[PDB]
């Protein structure tokens, strides 16, 4: 993702 | 009025009913030649050449319908 | 000959037919549907609007609006929608054809009744119409020349005191307590009981359960005590997703505000007290045959228990040796449309009718001239 | 004229065709291999980069990077050279020429729809565009106007109700748990057997395995007992060398974490309670046939057993006299293609599509407007 | 003479102190944290739940519940510990000593006011007890005795008409909208820009940037086109772990959904229309006597902006000459505890307690009868 | 609640 | 209505 999650 | 019915022939539970609503909001006051019977929601008019004739919506679409599985 | 429509235009149903048909031939809703979300299968055919029972059926959908309230017309585009789909849905007749007898409450505002004529003759282009007052109907319905008609709606409720054919138009009281205050007041009741209502798909659920289950104690505190002492009241339904919710002492306290419109805050009197305040208007020569004579109509009468309620209460309020009587057909919520199916039938009423010559030559005004 | 192509852009595999054919002609997994030894070898013939099935081959020598985790596209380069290979070897046909309808999973990053548009038009010039949400494909797939369809990939698990054609956006979950998450519980379980699974070669065994032998208990607890006390449950797979590998009562303990996201620290529900919770979140008046047309779609649910354990669990919550009905046709891997297929094909989309016209009048925040 | 203990339990924060006080000596989060991670060190020392301030120290290893959720308490043992914490820890005082005002908000369930006085009751021991509508205290709060309170929580909204210290229980709207959804949509939409907030202690970091940085739009569509063509309001914050997330037009469009509540897919109209359509109920001679005073309260009111986009907006919709006044004092988010201190220091209301002899003669349902 | 929302 | 009563 860009923040919570990796992608 | 063909594609239209090929297309509802395809559509997930396409009927008769919505097929004759497609027709009205596609051409029901975009087209001169194309009328909708005063009284009654499944019908539709053609302006041909020799006179106007009123077609009725009910079992167009099992006519219309081939598909022949091949396994058979 | 030809036959004139019959239609009554209730807040809540409309009711329609032709003129010596037994009963109405479509009953539906009035009620008109929009969808409040987004349309995402593409080729699916959208629809604009929905009306009567098709907005019913979808009403998960949408957003239902209703376009009478209190008997009164407030937005046209809707009640227009409402009568192209009784005349050529429901009906299937072609308006150019039939005259068309209307129908309306007393005492509301004049411009209802222009614009109801305006319509019919420039949308639709009747022949010839007439309007009618809903409770003059329910005496034709009843076989009556005389009584004082209750008559009470979805939207509005009134009393006009009728002898031997002559209305009494001082003596009318109008009430605006109806079917539709008594559902707002059921929603904010059952709310204790931890069921909420909130949307409009979903008030119509608590309009059903009122239908159901509701009635009239025919004594309030009696029965406030007992269902505080027992469970022997309470009563349970299922919601359409299968949830099943208990009504208790509540299914009576709500039909109660007919009695005592101060549950809802309305600072007017009860039916009970409002009708005994019409007959004590009249001369006294007449009140001995409004005493029988008590007529009740609509569908805001259907609940059990009413008439005995009723003949108690007037009976506790009217001199000693007057013969208090309630007359409650059990067709009594049609007993309006049947009345104007009578009267539409009649040879001598057809020179009533408001013909197009006429209201070309007069313009809309007419209809207070040429009408009750 | 010309057909569109259908393109769907998995986390895990590329299905591509032409819009009207039943199933797609090109599968083959998105992912791109660089090579990691020094190359001995003069005059072999060294590339850059392989892409699909050629890294499957040589997969022994290579890096194998996924350029889409979690269903949002992470670095461009390596998608572009994906739709390249598709677009030129696999379906061997112009882009020039063909309308290309994209596909994406609801509720991700808006910048990823922009670019996917932007490469479209300058990259590979397609003349017409446009991007449609998984789940809103496997209705057109599985002949239905209303469900609510729990679609779950290699990267993202959604569900989405759709009654009548519209979607009830707000009710929308997206759930990150899917094959890849899976696949790495399974390395970490596997571990308890002494086999260890490392490089990213060597993972995509493991996904084989957990393709081939994984399915879904029951009853959880039952199973476990049952495969702690008995052999019969334990089967055995042959990795690529040969060595004999021999998988117990652990074949059924990874996809139980869709159940249970806690196996993976995951806080959230799993799929059976985000439907239930998503069916809670829509009008009471529709649940009903919600409660029906439970559509599975994709691959990470062709788990042997789970449509009857999410009968079995969704009955456990919903109310006991709605009819719980999962629908999973064996397809289902491929509905998605399958309903973009019929999209494509259908008259009424044609006017749909995003021309290039428009991208370059707009730029690519079009895609936002133009678009669900 | 022993104080009363004045104790208000929103659904957000518990406001707790002492009558006569002029603000609250204990403020934390009503929030109940469990572990949710294996305990590897022996000797730590386990707890088995942390409560308010404790619970949001620890919580990257918790899951965080709310035991009120609109008002309504939904697990009774939470709620119990969350009192305890309130006088044991937090107070320090013994319950057995103090009379305690109670809070709630108004038309919510009936077996919530009974288990909250059982509780206090046979539990606490508390010598007497009251429970008061939240939005009257705001008018103690705020020195009027007329007005009509908007009041806004993390769980639901309010509004009570009170003309010269008659509430009129027929105006009164409940709104179900508050802080709490107004956070689920600002983690929906910020999905938009890529960052995912999923778990329960993450969405307690979507909570602060809510507070700090949105504001309300005086023309939410002039806005839209501004934040969509210059970077003038994009806006930046830090994470805990100290990644930087940028803000944009997003900031404004959560609090919207107030006055366009079918961003969330609520039917219902907004605070402005909802405060208009409670005005209209009330006679009126009092209407412009309640177009003054509109009072704001509680902690979703205190948006930046807010105050005049309703000026601005019940302008539009009252009569032209009608003097619309908003009065928000910035301390509106204690003015119900505020209210709740005044209250409970009059002598006049010393008779209003229900003592621990009436409850032990009469059950929990005194509470109905000795209590609006 | 009870019924018509989900506390 | 007009006045009075919302209708
Ligand atoms: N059996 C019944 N019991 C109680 N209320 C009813 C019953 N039938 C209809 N109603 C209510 O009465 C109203 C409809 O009455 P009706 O006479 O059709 O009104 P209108 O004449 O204004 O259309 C609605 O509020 C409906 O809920
Ligand atoms: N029969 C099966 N049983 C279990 N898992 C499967 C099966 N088929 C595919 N998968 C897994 O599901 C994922 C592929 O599903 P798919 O629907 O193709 O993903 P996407 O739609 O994102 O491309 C991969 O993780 C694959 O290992
Ligand atoms: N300055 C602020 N701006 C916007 N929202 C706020 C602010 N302070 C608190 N809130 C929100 O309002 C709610 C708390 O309000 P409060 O009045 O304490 O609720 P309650 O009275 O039910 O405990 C929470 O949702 C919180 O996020
Ligand atoms: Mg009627
Ligand atoms: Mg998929
Ligand atoms: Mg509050």
């Amino acid at each position: 993702w860009x923040a919570x999650c990796p992608a | 009025v063909l594609d239209l019915l090929d297309e509802e022939c395809k559509m997930p539970k396409g009927s008769d009913d919505t097929w004759a609503q497609k027709l009205y909001n596609t051409h029901l006051n975009k087209c001169a030649l194309f009328e909708k019977p005063r009284l009654s929601n499944k019908a539709f008019i053609i302006k041909h050449f020799a006179d106007k004739v009123e077609y009725q919506c009910e079992g167009f679409l099992e006519k219309n319908k081939d598909t022949v599985y091949e396994e058979q | 000959e030809t036959t004139a429509l019959v239609c009554d235009n209730g807040s809540g149903l409309v009711k329609a037919g032709f003129a010596g048909d037994d009963a109405p031939r479509a009953v539906f809703p009035s009620i008109v549907g929009r969808p409040r979300h987004q349309g995402v299968m593409v080729g699916m055919g959208q629809k604009d609007s929905y009306v009567g029972d098709e907005a019913q059926s979808k009403r998960g959908i949408l957003t239902l609006k209703y376009p009478i309230e209190h008997g009164i017309i407030t937005n046209w585009d809707d009640m227009e929608k409402i009568w192209h789909h009784t005349f050529y849905n429901e009906l299937r007749v072609a308006p150019e054809e039939h005259p068309t007898l209307l129908t309306e409450a007393p005492l509301n505002p004049k411009a209802n009744r222009e614009k109801m004529t305006q319509i019919m003759f420039e949308t639709f282009n009747v022949p010839a119409m007439y309007v009618a007052i809903q409770a003059v109907l329910s005496l034709y319905a009843s076989g009556r020349t005389t009584g004082i008609v209750l008559d009470s709606g979805d939207g509005v409720t009134h009393n006009v005191p009728i002898y031997e054919g002559y209305a009494l138009p001082h003596a009318i009281m109008r009430l605006d307590l109806a079917g539709r205050d008594l559902t707002d007041y059921l929603m904010k009741i059952l709310t204790e009981r931890g069921y909420s209502f909130v949307t409009t798909a979903e008030r119509e659920i608590v309009r059903d359960i009122k239908e159901k289950l509701c009635y009239v104690a025919l004594d309030f505190e009696n029965e406030m005590a007992t269902a505080a002492s027992s469970s022997s009241l309470e009563k349970s339904y299922e919601l359409p997703d299968g949830q099943v919710i208990t009504i208790g002492n509540e299914r009576f306290r709500c039909p109660e505000t007919l009695f005592q419109p101060s549950f809802i805050g309305m600072e007017s009197a009860g039916i009970h007290e409002t009708t005994y305040n019409s007959i004590m208007k009249c001369d006294i020569d007449i009140r001995k045959d409004l005493y029988a004579n008590n007529v009740m109509s609509g569908g805001t009468t259907m609940y059990p228990g009413i008439a005995d309620r009723m003949q108690k209460e007037i009976t506790a309020l009217a001199p000693s040796t007057m013969k208090i009587k309630i007359i409650a057909p059990p067709e009594r919520k049609y007993s309006v449309w049947i009345g104007g199916s009578i009267l539409a039938s009649l040879s001598t009423f057809q020179q009533m009718w408001i013909t197009k010559q006429e209201y070309d030559e007069a313009g809309p005004s007419i209809v207070h001239r040429k009408c009750f």
